């Protein structure tokens, strides 16, 4: 049953294309709030407190 | 007791506040005594210059005429020991005029008196000193306070203010000495009277300190404004209207303007000196307030900053995409469904560049770049070295400021300086282990916010700056500095190469190429270069958003929040002004804001801190500004004063473009948060500062008046004594000699300052002996002498050299010229017994013997610092890395190195560097010399270093006054010192040391005119013919002539470098296998820059290597180090120019030291015992030649690279039977499209590219050419003209004809595929002396000399008349003289025929020209001119000595005159184009007739010769050329079609017998046009005819048949 | 060959595609919210 | 082919769990970003 | 029966899961970026 494998393989290809779409939609939506994370740090006494770290 | 007055010179900035704090309400007892000692009327501390103008000394207080005569003698012997002659007189006359003028001698004796007062008070146990009479003024010093008194009037000051005044007098003395020397040695006249007028002017300006010091601040900007006003008349000056210099002092403005009309370079040099003028207070009233106010200003609304930040992140992603696709050829990811350009979604898959993409900002918002690499936290230890001190954790700033100053201004004692508060050095606090782990140090930056103990910035006022408000340079905590180092290295290693703005700036070759492009464009003025200087560059950023890109840079390194802490760090950094004796108030153990001395939480991160991320931000907004207005950008930028190259746009003409571009950059950059004023940028091709160096129209200015007057910090881990000052003076002269200052100016200044420092530290008993003072300099730091500009070749030459023959030649000239005998030289030197080799050997070093000189201060820096870190650091850290002590295991390694014979330096150095003991020893070697470690290491070892200073002073007083002789040196002096230097090494080490001895240019080479040089004695020579007569202008303008896994790769380079020698020593293989297992590598068995100052002079000269008797032809290459020889010639030319003579004649180097030329002993090293460390923590020719061919192919593909990355000899030894095949394989297997092939067709027929130049460099001598089985087929086949035409018709031929390709299509290597590109050059440099090809066949041309049959008798039928090139062969065979004399008026290819004749020894009338023999050698391929024409007699001949061709008029010369008509019924030649006149009489040379000959390769032209079996296939080849060239798209085939027409006309004389176009994808050619798309475009031919015609038409294309038929 | 689970895993691929579509939908909605934010800061 | 299809089913299952967890993260992040007009 | 055709998409579904994990980490970084917004404005 090669065709049954190939149809769902094309489905995984479409899913991979939508995954590359999602990888970039999220990276658009970084930018507009990233410059807002920037834009209001006027610095009276610097009350910043990052909470969750990141893996290497 | 306690050490008083610890600084011999001042590095701290000046302030006059503590004087005012002492004047009112003093509490300390020495302040009270200072108030008692001063009079009623006290001048202000800022007005101290008004007291120091009145200080007059009784003239000629110090008898220094013995110093004058000694300096004359020392200059005479260093001039004669360089074996140059004319430069004695001008140097000592300049020194005499420096020491003779009454004001200069008064200033210099003031300097000597100041240094004597300092040397009596510095490192002195006594606290207060009595009244010391400096000339007329009484100075009395109590503890730290200094009281200066001229009768009634007085000034109270600090010890640092006294050091500021003493350094002002000192730097004035340096400026006056260097100015007399420079005005004697440079094109402009005497500097001296200008400085003499300006000192009295600056003490005669009737202004307060703020106004005239504001003039001092604007000395450099207003002079720059005057230069921009005078040089650019189309664009008005902008700085000329803001300052008060034309209004406040009209005489000063008149003098600056007069210097401007004489020379603006002179004005910039005089305006560029800093501390010859008096030290300002760095503007406590106004300037600190203005700088801290600009550091916290909000100039633009956040909305435009937000939008413009997206607008610049777009162009940052554009530049990173451009770099990543230009390097790795992979498109970074693109956005797909909610909004993007579909063409970019296609171009990501196809990987094609889109030019219209980069002009759009809204699409790079969509396109986001993936992670490409990872962040490596650990940096190299060679970039954490210096240039910035640290604060331990927010505690040094309390320690810095005076308790007394804060006590008077704010009434509290600051609780005093609390402690040492950590090491001031970054290195000492880093290695101690508190912040050792660099990932653990940078993990607070990974969390997103810094710790509170790290966020501090204490702003140091920069002394030695014209701007008196100045750039208060930042100083942060160790954590922020390590962040700066790691992040700058992370950009510079990875991201800056991927950014086109900074890929030029970080790569040194690309930085030089950008500087060359800028220097052409700013001087042509068609597309000139502008500069956006940013006065508030550091201050103009904002803590909310810096217009940042750090959010994307954080994702590209795969780190989290690591650069996003960089934008929030301006909120974190507390700013404190580190003006000495300045109080900022302390609130809660933390500063409080007052706006003048302090500013807590400003809008900026720091002055000079985080320069490279900010560089990308500024460059990104400027490039999107210039991309909105469609003008082509380049940027040279790294910090302040950012320079932008402007090109021509498609929108406006360059003047309208220029004004519109300035207005647009002001509007856009003003929108970016940096409020640019109208002055800070200029639309002018004038000036820019890059890399802390000033450039006027791209030419770097002479910094002699600035750098020499800049006093060295000195005393680096050393007590202040004689030797440290001499070594720092020598290194300052070296740093001048690198940075565009003449080393003869530096040497004269160094001799003057040397004898001054001697006069400070020696009694007059040594001084009254002139000959002894002459003796003292010229010994050298290797064998028992003090370091001088004279005795260090490293000042003159590059980093690596061996100075021993230079020191001994210096001593020989000292004995022969002066009255000093050998016994006096012996008692000065004290060579001593010097037994045993036990310690570490000196290889590729200054090469000290086992004797350590008694003059060098034996500072340990492997015992006391090691014991200090053993006792103090209870935590091991760097200790627990080295399990056992470093120097003990390294010394056991050196003891095992003593067992071997070859003793090779670089091999031992690299193998040592693989061990971690070298890593630790390199850390300690970094502790020996730095500018930050000195600030923590001088504070330890108190009162023993002062006793060391006194003990060394008395020791050298006893040593220089010793009598008779100390140790014998008498046999070594006379003659040469080859055997004597090897005997000194064999005496001190007990065994012969080879590989370390570099035979020096001072002995082996005597500079000469060729009339002054002898041929039969002084054999081998390097001569430097000039294109123009040099002057002092010629040192300014350029000419036409041109200029860790790495240790593992270098170890494998050494591995397959040992395969050259064909010596199989198993001990070598076992030791390097043990070191490879120490590395931990996976594969056990893995298969003319010059100094820079004389670079500008070298652009007018040429270079060669012409040493052909006994040193070049050998397999083992003799010891000549060529770059140092080239440098020596350039310095000799520079000396002749600066004396007053001109270089109008070529000057060579003469072979005197005949024994010093040593052949290398190709022998492999053996390690007797296994190293106890062991870590702690198919033939090569076929693959080498195939990879060499594909490397030539890929370099030619990337030209449309620099292939001089090899040893030149080993390719000439390598066979090229195997190169050419895979030179063709890459070009048949690439299968490029037509437009990509078009550039490769176009480029190769012109002499362009470094690849073509390297190919023409390796095709001078070629036994490789005859051995190649394509070449002995192709050279019968195609018409070869020159080296370039043969190579160009060789490499291009796989594209344009597969016919010869299909003959040799069945050959390839299977081991070719398993060879990386990092092994191929190693296999090129693995087969050099495996076979050197020592045949070197003379492919003999027409020898004549007899009667025989005609073999063709051709010579250069392609370029010149063939009858002219035969008579050069034909004269010398009738003369039967092995000698001939050739002048370079003859064409170099014509002389090649004469040089083919065997059994000659040709001694040309070169005039010593390096280029003429290099051309007629480079035309050769066979090698008859490299062997028969033996050069080191020819290169030393100026005129007629034997039978001479080339001059039109000469006594007894052989002259050639063209004859237009002659019958000449002669079987050898058809006619006689050039008649020859023998000794200026005509003799018929027709008696010479040809003979049977050997195999020829050049100048006889095999395809137009008798053979036709290759020409039948060559016809198919030329029809293949024309069927392929029409299919090539995007090319105008005029010259290649002309080469095809040459081959076709040559072919058409054999066949018995013009529209170019393609119809239906098949090229059809005839003279008549088939369709409308077709485009309209000797006696050797008799021998090229052959019998049985018709066989050429057999196996012939029908299209070729239509091509040959007319119409 | 086990073709009985091939249809089941293909249907599970279809469920994954449905989850991808609804995640892109909510990404579009919050993209709209963040984009309408940026005019007024 | 039992082991390959079995571990393929496990991989598709853990991908499904990962995408539903990121969907829950998206649902939380929408509630976070709807407060930005309540602030500005 | 094609085992390699199963194995290629078996590796593909895992690298797709890796892409989802990287998106989850980046979006929690976005969460920590927008966490400090509310006390700022
Ligand atoms: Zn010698």
């Amino acid at each position: 049953h090669s065709d049954s494998i190939r149809i769902l393989g094309e489905n995984i290809k479409i899913l991979d294309r939508s995954m590359k779409t999602m990888m970039e939609t999220m990276k658009l939506m970084m930018e507009k709030v990233d410059l807002l994370y920037a834009s209001t740090a006027v610095g009276t006494s610097a009350p910043m407190l990052p909470s969750h770290p990141a893996p290497p | 007791a306690g050490i008083n007055r610890t600084d011999q010179s001042l590095k701290n900035p000046l302030l006059g506040t503590e004087v005012s704090f002492c004047l009112k309400s003093s509490s300390l007892p020495h302040h009270v005594r200072a108030l008692g000692q001063i009079k009623a009327r006290n001048l202000a501390s800022c007005d101290y210059y008004l007291l120091f103008r009145q200080v007059v000394l009784p003239p000629e207080v110090y008898p220094i005429g013995v110093l004058i005569r000694a300096a004359e003698a020392i200059l005479t012997v260093i001039v004669s020991a360089w074996k140059l002659e004319h430069m004695t007189k001008t140097l000592y006359s300049s020194v005499r005029y420096a020491l003779t003028n009454p004001r200069v001698r008064a200033q210099l004796e003031l300097h000597i008196a100041y240094q004597r007062i300092v040397g009596q008070v510095s490192y002195s146990r006594e606290a207060d000193i009595g009244p010391k009479r400096l000339g007329n003024m009484s100075l009395q010093f109590v503890q730290s306070l200094v009281i200066a008194t001229i009768d009634t009037t007085s000034c109270l000051m600090t010890y640092n203010h006294f050091l500021a005044a003493a350094d002002t007098a000192k730097s004035r003395c340096h400026l006056l000495i260097a100015s007399v020397v420079q005005g004697a040695l440079w094109e402009q006249g005497s500097f001296l009277d200008h400085i003499i007028n300006l000192i009295d002017t600056i003490d005669s300006i009737n202004l307060p300190h703020d106004d005239y010091f504001t003039i001092i601040k604007s000395i450099s900007p207003y002079s720059q404004g005057l230069v921009m006003g005078r040089h650019n008349v189309s664009v008005s000056s902008d700085f000329a209207s803001v300052f008060t210099i034309p209004e406040s002092c009209p005489q000063l403005d008149s003098l600056l303007k007069k210097l401007l009309q004489l020379d603006p370079v002179l004005l910039l040099m005089v305006s560029s000196v800093q501390k010859s003028w008096y030290f300002p207070e760095i503007r406590m009233v106004d300037g600190s307030r203005e700088q801290l106010h600009k550091m916290r200003v909000e100039l633009e609304t956040p909305q435009a900053l937000l939008s413009y930040g997206h607008t610049l992140l777009s162009i940052f992603r554009a530049e990173f995409i451009k770099g990543y696709v230009s390097k790795n050829a992979k498109w970074p990811p693109v956005h797909l469904l909610p909004g993007c350009d579909k063409s970019i979604k296609n171009a990501r898959e196809l990987g094609r560049w889109s030019p219209a993409f980069d002009r759009r900002w809204q699409l790079f918002a969509k396109v986001v770049i993936l992670r490409i690499a990872d962040l490596d936290m650990d940096p190299d230890f060679n970039d954490i070295v210096s240039d910035k001190a640290i604060i331990s954790s927010r505690r040094d700033w309390v320690f810095e400021y005076n308790a007394a100053a804060f006590w008077k201004k704010y009434g509290e004692r600051l609780e005093r300086p609390p402690a040492r508060s950590g090491p001031s050095r970054l290195v000492n606090a880093l290695i101690d282990g508190r912040l050792d782990n660099i990932p653990a140090l940078l993990e607070p930056f990974y969390r997103g916010a810094v710790e509170f103990e790290d966020r501090l910035t204490v702003l140091v006022p920069k002394e030695k700056e014209l701007k008196v408000k100045g750039r208060f340079f930042s100083k942060q905590t160790l954590a922020i500095r390590i962040y700066q180092v790691v992040a700058e290295a992370a950009l510079k290693n990875e991201v800056m190469p991927y950014l086109k703005t900074h890929s030029m700036t970080m790569s040194s070759t690309a930085l030089t190429h950008l500087l060359n492009r800028l220097s052409h464009t700013i001087t042509k003025g068609d597309s000139f270069v502008i500069n956006l200087d940013y006065s508030s560059w550091c201050n103009g950023f904002r803590p909310e958003l810096q217009a940042p890109i750090c959010r994307q840079l954080d994702q590209m390194f795969n780190c989290g929040y690591f650069f996003r802490t960089g934008c929030t760090l301006p909120c974190f950094t507390t700013f404190i002004i580190q003006d000495r004796f300045n109080p900022p108030y302390s609130f809660r153990g933390e500063p409080v804001e007052d706006g003048v001395t302090c500013a807590v939480g400003t809008k900026t991160m720091g002055e000079g801190m985080r320069q490279k991320l900010w560089t990308i931000l500024t460059s990104c907004w400027e490039i999107i500004a210039l991309r909105e207005i469609n003008v082509t950008f380049n940027i040279l930028g790294q910090g302040d004063n950012q320079t932008i190259i402007i090109h021509k746009s498609a929108s406006q003409n360059n003047q309208l473009l220029a004004e519109r571009a300035l207005g647009a950059l002001y509007k856009h950059a003003r929108l970016a948060g940096h409020n640019l004023k109208v002055e800070e940028c200029w639309v002018s091709d004038c000036l820019y500062e890059y890399g802390k160096k000033l450039f006027f129209r791209g030419v770097p200015v002479p910094g002699c008046l600035k750098q020499l007057s800049r006093v060295t910090d000195s005393t680096g881990e050393l007590f202040p004594n004689l030797y440290s000052k001499l070594a720092c003076l020598t290194s300052s002269c070296l740093s001048a000699a690198m940075a565009d200052t003449s080393p003869w100016v530096a040497l004269a200044t160094g001799v003057c300052l040397y004898l001054i420092e001697l006069y400070v530290e020696l009694p007059p008993a040594i001084m009254q002996d002139e000959s002894l003072l002459t003796t003292l300099c010229l010994v050298g730091p290797s064998i028992g002498g003090l370091p001088t500009p004279a005795t260090l070749p490293s000042v003159f030459f590059r980093g690596m050299s061996d100075p021993l023959p230079f020191q001994l030649a210096l001593l020989q000239t000292l004995i022969k010229t002066t009255g000093v005998t050998c016994s006096l030289v012996n008692r000065v030197v004290k060579l001593r017994i010097a037994p045993y080799p036990d310690w570490l050997s000196l290889v590729t070093d200054p090469t000290s013997l086992n004797i350590a000189q008694v003059y060098r201060p034996e500072r340990q820096i492997r015992r006391w610092i090691e014991e200090a870190i053993a006792t103090s650091s209870h935590s091991s850290r760097i200790a627990t890395f080295f399990q056992q002590p470093l120097t003990e295991m390294a010394q056991l390694l050196a003891r095992d190195l003593s067992t071997m014979m070859p003793l090779r330096p670089r091999d031992m150095s690299a193998l040592f560097a693989l061990s971690n003991v070298a890593y630790g020893l390199s850390i300690i070697d970094l502790f020996q010399k730095s500018s930050t470690v000195v600030s923590a290491s001088q504070a330890v070892h108190i009162e023993d270093v002062a006793l060391e200073s006194v003990r060394y002073k008395e020791s050298i007083i006893q040593g220089l006054l010793d009598t008779t002789e100390g140790y014998n040196m008498q046999p070594y002096l006379e003659g040469c010192t080859y055997l004597a230097a090897k005997q000194l090494r064999r005496l001190t080490w007990g065994r012969d040391l080879v590989g370390v001895t570099m035979p020096f240019v001072a002995e082996q080479f005597h500079p000469h005119s060729s009339v002054g040089a002898k041929a039969e004695l002084y054999l081998d020579a390097i001569i430097y013919c000039p294109q123009e007569t040099l002057r002092s202008h010629h040192l300014t303008t350029r000419g036409d002539q041109p200029l860790a896994a790495n240790l593992v790769k270098d170890t494998l380079v050494l591995h397959q470098w040992y395969k050259v020698r064909k010596v199989t020593d198993p001990h070598l293989n076992t030791l390097m296998a043990r070191f490879l297992l120490e590395k931990g590598y996976t594969s056990d068995a893995r298969p003319q820059g010059l100094t820079g100052y004389v670079n500008i002079l070298s652009t007018w000269l040429r270079f060669s290597s012409d040493y052909l008797h006994s040193f070049s032809k050998s397999s083992d290459d003799y010891t000549i180090h060529f770059q140092h020889v080239f440098t020596y010639g350039c310095l000799y030319a520079d000396s002749v120019i600066r004396s007053g003579g001109v270089i109008s004649t070529p000057y060579l180097l003469s072979a005197s030291c005949k024994t010093c030329f040593e052949k290398i002993d190709s022998e492999e090293f053996v390690l007797a015992c296994e190293p106890q460390y062991r870590g702690a923590e198919f033939d090569p020719c076929v693959s080498a030649s195939y990879c060499l061919g594909i490397l030539i192919g890929k370099s030619f593909l990337v030209d449309i690279a620099n292939l001089e990355r090899f040893s030149i000899s080993d390719m000439q030894k390598l066979p090229w039977s195997i190169v050419i095949r895979s030179l063709w394989r890459f070009l048949i297997g690439a299968r490029l499209l037509q437009f990509e092939k078009a550039g490769l067709i176009r480029m190769l027929y012109a002499a362009t590219g470094p690849t073509f130049s390297f190919l023409m460099k390796v095709f001078q001598d070629s036994a490789l050419l005859m051995d190649c089985a394509p070449l002995d087929r192709l050279s019968p086949r195609i018409n070869f003209h020159s080296r370039g035409d043969l190579v160009a018709k060789l490499v291009l031929l796989p594209f344009i004809n597969p016919g010869i390709v299909e003959i040799e299509v069945s050959g390839i290597n299977s081991k070719y595929h398993a060879v990386s590109e990092a092994n191929m050059d190693l296999y090129i440099a693995a087969a050099k002396s495996v076979g050197v090809k020592p045949t070197q066949f003379v492919e003999e041309t027409n020898d004549f000399t007899a009667r025989g049959h005609h073999h063709g008798c051709y010579s250069l039928s392609w370029s010149k008349s063939r009858n002219q090139s035969q008579v050069l062969k034909m004269v010398v065979r009738k003369l039967k003289l092995c000698v001939l004399y050739i002048y370079p008026t003859v064409d170099p290819a014509v002389a090649l025929d004469l040089c083919h004749l065997p059994a000659l020894t040709i001694i040309l009338v070169l005039g010593g020209d390096p280029a003429y023999y290099e051309r007629l050698l480079e035309m050769d391929l066979c090698g008859a001119v490299s062997s028969r024409v033996d050069i080191p007699h020819s290169l030393a001949a100026r005129t007629h000595k034997g039978f001479t061709i080339g001059p039109d008029t000469g006594p007894g010369v052989i002259r050639l005159d063209k004859l237009e008509s002659v019958c000449y019924a002669h079987p050898c030649l058809e006619e006689l184009e050039f008649n020859a006149y023998l000794d200026s009489e005509l003799v018929d040379i027709s008696d010479m007739c040809c003979l049977p000959l050997a195999t020829p390769c050049k100048a006889l032209f095999r395809p137009i010769y008798r053979s036709l079996q290759s020409f039948r296939l060559a016809l198919m080849d030329n029809y293949s050329f024309v069927m392929d060239l029409i299919l090539i798209r995007g090319l105008d085939i005029r010259p290649h079609l002309e080469e095809f027409d040459e081959l076709l006309v040559v072919g058409q004389h054999i066949l018995g017998q013009y529209y170019v176009g393609v119809v239906g994808k098949r090229p059809v050619l005839a003279r008549h046009p088939w369709s409308a798309d077709l485009k309209r475009i000797p006696s050797a031919a008799r021998l090229r005819d052959e019998d049985c015609q018709g066989s050429l038409l057999v196996g012939l294309p029908a299209g070729l048949t239509q091509l040959l038929i007319i119409d």
